[PDB]
């Protein structure tokens, strides 16, 4: 029940939903995950373990994913980019909607369970990205049958 | 009562709760009619991402008021 991200030191502001501190034309409600506007500067954090949604991304937008990982921490506070998540269960597809809005395009995630799409569809890019249940979630690039 | 889920699939799933039932609950009942797990579940009425601690009757949800069902998925 307690939220690390409510009193995060990275973070000004109270907590806001994605959509209302960045607005887009997401898919509708994929924004809605709660947040803090980013308050101090990259702390220079290093690469996750589970990157296999940075790969899958650099694969699609040929964007390195150091330049990725930091737009993630001028977008987002460190409590919610590196947390026992993180190295557990590894990156979640909010960090996709993050990247999405940051570099203008809408991932098509190809899961287990159908097609989804993540990111302001104002855009032009289209990247797509194949969801693993496994377990756990595994994600890389392209689509499949 | 008797409300409906909006899925990320387009599919609106047909769900039967009482007032009193739990986020947690409801989650589990989704879990039963498709197969999400609740790791995956965000559930959300009309804009707020509901919590998990807390019930319908919280929210102000009547019957047949459609939620909107959100996949947060890992990796
Ligand atoms: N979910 C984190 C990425 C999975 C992975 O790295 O598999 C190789």
């Amino acid at each position: 029940l307690p939220a690390p991200l409510t009193n995060d030191p990275t973070a000004i502001g109270p907590v806001l939903p994605f959509e209302e501190l960045h607005p887009r034309r997401y898919p509708e409600n994929t924004a809605t995950f709660l947040t803090r506007l980013r308050s101090l500067p990259s702390n220079h954090l290093p690469q996750p373990t589970l990157n296999c949604l940075l790969s899958a991304v650099s694969d699609q937008t040929k964007v390195s994913e150091e330049h990725l990982w930091e737009s993630l921490q001028t977008i987002l506070p460190d409590s919610q980019l590196s947390n026992e998540e993180t190295n557990t269960l590894g990156l979640s597809t909010e960090h996709l909607t993050a990247l999405a809005h940051l570099y203008n395009f809408q991932a098509t995630v190809y899961s287990d369970r159908g097609p989804i799409l993540f990111g302001p569809s104002d855009t032009i890019k289209r990247i797509d990205i194949t969801h693993t249940t496994g377990p756990p979630s595994h994600f890389s690039p392209g689509k499949r049958l | 009562m008797q409300i409906f889920v909006k899925t990320l699939t387009g599919k609106t799933i047909t769900l039967e709760v009482e007032p009193s039932d739990t986020i947690e609950n409801v989650k589990a009942k989704i879990q039963d009619k498709e197969g999400i797990p609740p790791d995956q579940q965000r559930l959300i009425f009309a804009g707020k991402q509901l919590e998990d601690g807390r019930t319908l009757s919280d929210y102000n949800i009547q019957k047949e008021s459609t939620l909107h069902l959100v996949l947060r998925l890992r990796g």
